[PDB]
C-alpha cells in the first residue's frame, strides 16, 4: 500500500511584494547575462576559422555532436565558461574543446571533442585540466568514452603548464588505459590532423574510426607530404593502426554509433525506482524567491519543494540544529538525501549532518548538498572552538561516503563550511553553482581586517607604528581581489565548479547527473575513526 | 643504539633494508646531533656529526675531535675500542641505569645521561619521614617522645650497624608526630624511623 | 644451490683520458652548487625568526625530526628545493614544510613538520602541493603519517590558488580521512598555535598530542585571550579534542614515539629476498662516466653496474631494440626490473619494453626506470609514424602495472619519451633527477623551427609576407625561455621530480625507496586491450 | 629502537595503615573461604560413589584429565562452583560435569567430562548449562573438544528444564555437528555406561574411543544384557560405531593424546608478540588495597600496574572523563586495551570510552575490561537523561567489536554500567569475578525505595492511604533478597560469570586465557550507525 496520503512541502510566495520583484530583476539580469555570454561562446572560435574548417568540408564540432547522439535526447554540456577570460589577450571560447554526456544508441556516454578553430585545436592548460576532469567523470559514472580527436597537439608556449606534472597532458593516456583495463570502452574517431600528442588517443583506444582525407595520424607532423605520413589509406591498408575506413564525417558518426551498439552493454540499477511527478510550484519562482543579494536569508525548504517529486520531503531531525535542513526525497523516481544549509553551522548541525549521512551510506542512498554558508558579519567568533570539534565529524563523514554525491552551490561557500559541505576537493559526481553564488576562503572585509591586525601586533612587537592611513592602504587591494576572484565566472573559467546552471533548469539538470551517476554500482561505505 | 638497532634488526623479514643502518645520513647535507652529558654537577654540550666514512666529527666547546670505534666482547665484558684525534685506547664499557662506566688502566671515569622530566616521576617528594636507617642496626637509644617539638639537629634515635654508631638528626622543625621503633628494636636499611606532623 | 658463478657488468673507466677529466669537473661544480643551495635552504626561515621562535620555547623543525626519529637511522627528506624562486620577491625555504621518511619505533612512518620560522608557517601553493605529495605517498606506501602540526592557515594572499580546487587545502583533509579509513594511522602532534585550516588536522587524526602552552587549537584564531579560546588544558579536560598532555617539545616526542609502538604493526614482505652485497666499482666514477653535457652519449649499462648488488645483471633480449637495456638484478636483496634508454626509441625497443613490462608483472618484480631520452637533432622525423603505433603499448603496459614503480631520470626527458619510461603523470612510487637532467617537451631549438614553419604557411596562405628578421625575432625567445625552463631547479620548484639527488647517493636512494615502498602487498596486475 | 625507557604505573602501598590490615583481612577471609569450598567441591560426589567407581576399575574424573593433559602443563576449569546450593536439597558438586582448556600433544583443547558418582552422571540443568558454556567458548576460540563420556542421560526429574528448549539438551549435539562442519575437531571417549542421551555424542564426533568392559554404548538401556546391547567388541566389530578399542582408561588417554597429534594443525598468531617480563609490584599487595568494602573506593590503575607487564602504562585521555581509564599495555606479550571503572559514568567517560574502543577495534587489539560500577547513593539522579543519549553509544560499540574481549568484575556492577562495561550478555570471551564482586540490576536501598514510591502514588490516585508501617514491611523483603542475590557464590552457581578466582592469580588467569582466545583469527569490526 504506497497509497498514503503525505503533506507537501513548499508555500505560495507574495508576488506583490516589492522584495519578491526586485529579487526577480536581479535574477533575471544575471540569467540575460549568462545566456548572452553562452551564446558568444557557442559562437566558435571565428569567423575566418568557421569558414576555412567548412571550406575544408569538414563538420562543426557542435553539429559533430548533434549527429552523434540519438535524435532529440538531451545533451548535457559542461564547463561551458572553462578559460573565460583566463588569458590576458588570448581568447579561448570553451577552453577549445567541447565535453558532455548524452545518449548514443540507448547508451549514456561521455564525449569529448577538440574545436579545430580554437588555435588549430592546440591545447591550452585549461584545455588539459577540462579534458582530464571529463575523463575522471566518466570513469567514475563508467561511462563510455568517445573521442572526436582535431587537435595540433600541446600549445608550443606555456609548456610548462601543459607537459611535465602528473595532471598534465600524460594523465590523458594514463586515464585512457586505466579505463580501457577497466572493461570501460574507449572510441576514438580521428576528424582531422592530429599531431604527436594527438596521435596516441588513437592508439590507445580500443576501437578506431579514421576518416579518408581530413584524418592523418603521424606521430610527428610535417614540420614529406602529410598524407604520405599519415593517412587513412596507409593506417587502414599498411600500418593497421586505423580500425574503420570513413569516407567523410557522416560516414565516420554513423560507424561511431555502430560501434556502440556492438558494445553488449545494458544499464541496471540498485536503487528502488518509482513513478516520476513534478513539483507543486513553478520552477520560475526561485527567482523571486533567491534573489541576488547574499545578505539577505531565504528558506531553503522552498529551493527544494521546487525541485522534489511531487514536493514531498520527509524532514529528518527537523527541530535539532535546525539550521541544517535533511530529508528524504525522488527526484525523477530515484531516492535522494538532501542536505541543505539554512544558516551559520554549528555542533548540533554537524552531528545532525554526520547522522544523516551516515544514515543514506548505510541505506545506499544518493546525496545532494545545497551550500549556502554565511558570512561572519553576523557573529564574529560564537567560540568556534567548539565548532572545530564537530565540524571534522561532517567532513570525515561527507569524505568517506561511497554514495553518489552531487553539491550544488546556491549561495556563498565560505571557510571549513565549503570542505563541510561536499566540496570540490572531496570528489563529488558533479558540482555546480547559480549564477549569484559567490565562493572564497572567507568574506573580503573579514580577511583585511585578519591581516591588518596581525600587521599592527607585528609592528608594536617591533615598536614600529602602523599609521592608520597604512592600514586603509593595505585593506582596500585585499577588499578588491576577494570580490574579483568571488564571481563565478572567475570560478568557471577555471576547470572548478562544472558549470553554471539556471536555477530554472536545476531539476533537469539534477535528474540528468543522476540518471548518468546510477550507471555505476554503489559500493560499501567504510569510515575512519569517529572521534565521538 | 646501534646494537639495540642491529638487536631488532635481527627479529625483522626485512634484514637488508638501508634503514636499518645507523648511518644518520642526509640528501645533500651532514647530520649534526646535540648530545648533552653531566660530568659531575657539570653539563656537557657535544655537537656530533655523522661523517659518510662512519667516523664522527665531535666539537665541544672550541675544540673538535675526530673520533671513530667500535665494540667488541671479551668474554663477558663488553670493551670499546676508539680513537680520538688519532690516539687509540682500549676500555671496558657499562652502561647501566644513566651512567656510563668506562674502565681503562689509565683509570675509570662515570658519565651521567641526563633523564627527562617528563620520564622523572613530576611531583616526585611531597615530605620526608625522618632520617632513614644509614644500615639494619639494632636501636641503641630513642630521644624523642610521641609529640615532641624538635628543631633542625635534634638526635632522634641512635642505631649500631656492624658495630658503627650513627646519631639519627631531626631534618625540619616539625613536631613529632609518631615514633616507628622504639629501643632495642632492628630496624632494616631505608625504613621510616619517625612520623611529623603536617604542617 | 645457489652458488653458480655469474660474470658481472661494467668496467674500468679511463681516467687518465681528458674527456673523464673534464665530464668530472663538470659533474662535481654542479654537486658542490646543489649542496650550497642546499644548506643555504637548510639555514631555515631568517635569524630574527628563529630567534624568535627559540625565544618562545620551541624546537626547530628539524631538531624535531632529529629527536622523532631513532637515533642513527637515516632520513630520507622529499622536495627540498620546492618553492625556490618560485614566486618573484618572496622566499620559501623548503616550501615552508618539512617532509620525509624515517624510522619511529622501528616503523617505516611519512612525517610532516610546518616550518614555523617562514610566514609564521603560512600555507602557500607550493606548501599545499608539497604537503599533498607526501600524503598521496604514504597512502600508496601504506606509511604511518605523523604531522608536527605548527601553521598559521592559508595564506590570505593567493587564496585563490589554495582553497577552492580539488587539489587545494580541502585534499588534505580528505586524504587523512581516506587513509583513516584504511586503517593508516594518523598523528598530529600539535607543537605549537594552529589555525582554523590547522585546527582541523588534529580534529581528523586518530591520536593528538598538545603542548601545555605552545599547543593552542582554535577553529578561529582571536584576530578572548589566544589560551582561553584554545589551549592545550582546555582541550584536554573540558572540550576533549586532545588526546595526550606533553609538558614540551621533548616531551611530546616522546609521547608520540611511545603511541607509535602501540601500533600493532608488523612489516611482511612479499618478495624474496638474498644477501646484500656492494657493487664491484666505486661510485664517484659515474662522475666523470655521465658528465653534464647532454650531447655525449653514455652506456647506461656503467649506471647499472655501479649501483647494482656485486654488479650482477641479466640482460635481457640483449641484441634486439639495442637502444634499450632491460634485465633483472637486485638492490639491497630486493629484486629489481631495470629498464634503461641507450639512445632513441624505436618499434623493435618498444616492443621489448612491453615484454619486459609483462614479464615483471607477471613475476610481481618491482620496477625502476633510469630515464635518458635523445634530441631529435640526429634524426628529424625517421618516419616516426611507426614509433607511434608501438609507443603507444609501453605507454599502456607502463600505465597498468601495479608493481611497486620507481622512475630516475639521468639525462634529458623529451616528448612521448617521457611519458614511455614512466613519467611524472604515470604515478612512480618515487621519482628523482640528477642534477645535469633536463625535461622539456622538445628540445627548443626544434620548438622555435616548428613555430616558425607554421607562421610561414600561415602568412603564405594568408598572402602576407613572412620576414626573416620576423622569424629570428620569433625564435629567439623561444629558445631562451625553453632554456630556462628545463633546469632541474626549475622542475624542482614545482613539486614535480621530488628532489635532487647527487649521483654518489643513487645507490642508498634507491635502497631507502624500495624498503619504504615494500610495505604495501603487490596486487594483481590488469592489463588492457594489447593493439598488437 | 624498542630501547626508549617508559615510565611505569603504581605505587607502594603503606602497609603500616590500618585501613590495609583491615582489607587484607578481609580479602584473606574470603579467599580462605573460597578455597576450602573449592576443596569440598573438588572432593567429589561422596565417598560410598568413589569406592564403587574404584571398585569398577574406573579412572576418576580429574585423574583421567591429569593423565590426559601434557606433563606440569596447566589446567584451567570452568565454573567450579556451577550447583552450589542451587537445588534446594540436592548436592551436584560442580553441576555433576567437569570443564576446562589444557595442553594436549602441544594444543590446546576443551576437555568436557562427566563425573559419573554425581547421581550417576544425570545431566541437571545446570549441567547442560554448563556443557553448552564449554561448548559455546570452544566455537568462538576454534578449540578442538573432548570428551569423556560416562553419564546417564538427562535427570529423569526435571526433564521439562533439560530436554525441550532451544538451550536445552539437543543444543550440545546441535554444536557438536556445526563445529565439526567448521572443522573443529571433536573426540569422544566412552570411558563408560552411557545412556540414549550419552549414545548420540559417540556417533556426531568424528574419532570414538571405547574402552573395552566399562565402555556401553547403547541407544537405549536394557531398563538384554548391557553388554550385548552396546559394547566394546560390538561396536568396534559388527555395529562399526567405535573407531577405536582401548583395554582401560590409561589406553584411551593414550589413544586420545595420539588422535590429537594426528590433527595436522599449528597454531599462528595475528598479534604482534614482545618478551614477557613480571610486574613491578605482588600481586598479594591486591588484598590490602582492594579489601572487602564496596563503599570504599580504589584507584584501578593499581590493579592495572599489578596485572601487566613490567608495570609498564600508555593511559589514553587521561584528563577527560577521568571516572574511566583507559590505555595499552602488554600481558605475558600480548598487546591488550584495558578499559577499567574509577567512577560514576558520565558522558565524557561514554565518548572517551567510545573512541578507544574504535581505536582497538581497528587495530585488532584484543579489549580487557575491568568493572567497579558505583552505587546511587552518592548522586540520586544527576540528571542521568544526558547518560542514556551517550552510555548508548558504548553500549552499541562494545557489541559490534570483533575483537577478543575477556571482562573481569573486580567490584559492584549494577543497571546498565554492567551492559557498557561488557557483561554477560555482550559474549565475552570469558568473564571472571573476584570473591568480592556484587551484581544486581541495582542496589537494594534503591530497589526499596522505588517500589514504595510506586505504591504511594497508585494508593493516592485510588485515595487509599499507604501505612507507614506496610511501607517498612515492603522495604524489608526486598533488601534481603537483593543481598542474597548479589552473592558471587549465587552468581557462579548459575552459569553465569563462570568461576570465582583468587585476585592474586588474576595475572596468570587472563595470560591463560589470552593464550586460548589468540587460536582464532581476528575477523574486521562492522559498526552500525553511531548516534553521534
Ligand atoms: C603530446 C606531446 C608530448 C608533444 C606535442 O604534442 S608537440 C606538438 C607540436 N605541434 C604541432 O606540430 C602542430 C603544428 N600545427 C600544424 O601543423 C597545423 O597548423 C594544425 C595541425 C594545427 C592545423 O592548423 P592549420 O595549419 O590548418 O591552421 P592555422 O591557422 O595555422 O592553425 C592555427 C595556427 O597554429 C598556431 N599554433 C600555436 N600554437 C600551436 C601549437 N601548439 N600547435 C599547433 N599550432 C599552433 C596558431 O598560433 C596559429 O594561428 P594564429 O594564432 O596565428 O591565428
Ligand atoms: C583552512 C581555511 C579553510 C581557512 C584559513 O585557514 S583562514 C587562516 C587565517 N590566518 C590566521 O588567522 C593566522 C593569523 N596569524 C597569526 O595570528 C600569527 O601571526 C601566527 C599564528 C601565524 C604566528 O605568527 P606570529 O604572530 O608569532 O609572528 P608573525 O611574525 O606575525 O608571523 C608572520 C606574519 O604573518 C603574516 N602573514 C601573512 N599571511 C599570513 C597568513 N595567511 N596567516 C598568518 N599570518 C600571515 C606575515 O606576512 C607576517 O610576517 P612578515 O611577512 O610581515 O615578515
Ligand atoms: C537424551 C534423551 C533425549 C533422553 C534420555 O537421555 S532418557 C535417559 C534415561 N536414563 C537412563 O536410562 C539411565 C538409567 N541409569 C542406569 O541404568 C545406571 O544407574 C547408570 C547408567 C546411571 C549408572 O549408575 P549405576 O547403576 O552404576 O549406579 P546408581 O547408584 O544407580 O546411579 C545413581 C542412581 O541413578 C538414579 N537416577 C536419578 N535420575 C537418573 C537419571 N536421569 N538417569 C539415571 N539414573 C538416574 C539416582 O537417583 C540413583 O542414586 P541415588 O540418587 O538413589 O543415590
Ligand atoms: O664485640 C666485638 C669485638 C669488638 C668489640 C669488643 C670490645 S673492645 C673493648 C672491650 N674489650 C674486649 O676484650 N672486648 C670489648
Amino acid at each position: 500500500y504506497h497509497g498514503d496520503s503525505v503533506a507537501s512541502l513548499g508555500t505560495q510566495p507574495d508576488l506583490g511584494s516589492a522584495l519578491y520583484q526586485e529579487n526577480y530583476k536581479q535574477m533575471k539580469a544575471l540569467v540575460n547575462q549568462l545566456h548572452e555570454r553562452v551564446e558568444h561562446i557557442k559562437l566558435g572560435g571565428g569567423e575566418k576559422a568557421r569558414a576555412l574548417h567548412i571550406s575544408r568540408g569538414k563538420l562543426l564540432p557542435r553539429e559533430r555532436i548533434d549527429n552523434l547522439i540519438d535524435p532529440g535526447s538531451p545533451f548535457l554540456e559542461l564547463s561551458q565558461f572553462a578559460g573565460y577570460q583566463l588569458y590576458d589577450n588570448e581568447e579561448v571560447p570553451g577552453g577549445g574543446i567541447i565535453t558532455g554526456i548524452g545518449r548514443v544508441s540507448g547508451v549514456e556516454c561521455m564525449i569529448i571533442a577538440n574545436d579545430a578553430t580554437v588555435k588549430g585545436g592546440a591545447y591550452y592548460p585549461v584545455t588539459v585540466k577540462k579534458q582530464l576532469r571529463a575523463q575522471e567523470i566518466a570513469m567514475q559514472n563508467r561511462l563510455p568514452c568517445i573521442y572526436l580527436v582535431d587537435s595540433g597537439g600541446a600549445y608550443l608556449p606555456r609548456q610548462a603548464d601543459v607537459f611535465p606534472d602528473r595532471d598534465h597532458f600524460g594523465r590523458t593516456f594514463y586515464n585512457q588505459a586505466i579505463m580501457s583495463s577497466k572493461n570501460i570502452a574507449q572510441i576514438a574517431v580521428v576528424m582531422g590532423s592530429c599531431t604527436a600528442g594527438g596521435a596516441y588517443v588513437p592508439a590507445m583506444a580500443d576501437e578506431n574510426i579514421i576518416v579518408r582525407k581530413q584524418g592523418t595520424i603521424f606521430l610527428a607532423g610535417p614540420p614529406v607530404s602529410a598524407e604520405d605520413l599519415g593517412g587513412a589509406d596507409l593506417h587502414c591498408r599498411k600500418s593497421g593502426v586505423s580500425d574503420h575506413w570513413a569516407l567523410d564525417d557522416h560516414h565516420a558518426l554513423h560507424l561511431t554509433r555502430k560501434v556502440v551498439r556492438n558494445l553488449n552493454y545494458q544499464k541496471k540499477l540498485d536503487v528502488t525506482i518509482e513513478p516520476s511527478e513534478e513539483p507543486l510550484f513553478p520552477a520560475d519562482e526561485l527567482y523571486g524567491i533567491v534573489g541576488a543579494n547574499l545578505k539577505r536569508s531565504f528558506d531553503v525548504r522552498e529551493v527544494i519543494a521546487r525541485i522534489v517529486d511531487g514536493s514531498r520531503f520527509t524532514e529528518f531531525k527537523a527541530f535539532y540544529g535546525d539550521t541544517l535542513v535533511t530529508g528524504f526525497a525522488r527526484i525523477f523516481g530515484y531516492p535522494v538525501g538532501i542536505v541543505g544549509n539554512n544558516g551559520v553551522l554549528f555542533s548540533e548541525s554537524a552531528k545532525k549532518g554526520t547522522h544523516f549521512v551516515q544514515l543514506c551510506c548505510q541505506r545506499n542512498i544518493p546525496l545532494l548538498f545545497l551550500q549556502n554558508i554565511t558570512g561572519f558579519m553576523v557573529g564574529r567568533e560564537y567560540e568556534a572552538e567548539g565548532i572545530a570539534k564537530d565540524g571534522a565529524k561532517m567532513v570525515a563523514a561527507v569524505a568517506c561516503a561511497q554514495v553518489p554525491k552531487i553539491t550544488l552551490i546556491i549561495g556563498g561557500s565560505y571557510g571549513a563550511g565549503n570542505y563541510g559541505m561536499c566540496g570540490r576537493a572531496y570528489s563529488p559526481r558533479f558540482l555546480y553553482i547559480w549564477p549569484n553564488a559567490r565562493i572564497s576562503v572567507m568574506g573580503g572585509e573579514q580577511a583585511a581586517n585578519v591581516l591588518a591586525t596581525i600587521t599592527k601586533d607585528q609592528r608594536a612587537r617591533e615598536g614600529k607604528q602602523f599609521s592608520s592611513a597604512d592600514e586603509a592602504a593595505l585593506k582596500e587591494p585585499i577588499i578588491k581581489k576577494f570580490e574579483e576572484e568571488g564571481n563565478p565566472y572567475y570560478s568557471s573559467a577555471r576547470v572548478w565548479d562544472d558549470g553554471i546552471i539556471d536555477p530554472a533548469d536545476t531539476r533537469l539538470v539534477l535528474g540528468l547527473s543522476f540518471s548518468a551517476a546510477l550507471n555505476a554500482p554503489i559500493e560499501k561505505t567504510d569510515f575512519g575513526i569517529f572521534r565521538m | 643504539e646501534k646494537a639495540m638497532t642491529d638487536t631488532f634488526t635481527l627479529q625483522a623479514h626485512d634484514q637488508f633494508s638501508p634503514f636499518s643502518s645507523s648511518s644518520g645520513r642526509r640528501l645533500n647535507i651532514s647530520y649534526t646531533r646535540n648530545m648533552t652529558l653531566k660530568d659531575g654537577k657539570n653539563n656537557v654540550a657535544i655537537a656530533v656529526t655523522y661523517n659518510h666514512d662512519g667516523s664522527y666529527s665531535m666539537q665541544i666547546e672550541d675544540k673538535t675531535f675526530q673520533v671513530l670505534g667500535n665494540l667488541y666482547s671479551e668474554g663477558d665484558c663488553t670493551y670499546l675500542k676508539c680513537s680520538v684525534n688519532g690516539v687509540a685506547s682500549k676500555a671496558k664499557l657499562i652502561i647501566l641505569e644513566n651512567t656510563i662506566y668506562l674502565f681503562s688502566k689509565e683509570g675509570s671515569i662515570e658519565i651521567d645521561i641526563p633523564v627527562p622530566k617528563y620520564l622523572s616521576s613530576v611531583s616526585s617528594q611531597e615530605t620526608q619521614g625522618g632520617p632513614l636507617a644509614p644500615m639494619t642496626g639494632t636501636i641503641e637509644k630513642v630521644f624523642v617522645k610521641a609529640g615532641d617539638k624538635v628543631k633542625a639537629g635534634d638526635s632522634l634515635m641512635v642505631m649500631i650497624a656492624m658495630k658503627m654508631e650513627h646519631t639519627i638528626k631531626s631534618p625540619k622543625d616539625g613536631t613529632v608526630k609518631k615514633v616507628f621503633y622504639r629501643e632495642g628494636a632492628q630496624a632494616n636499611r631505608h625504613t621510616p624511623l619517625v612520623e611529623f606532623e603536617e604542617e
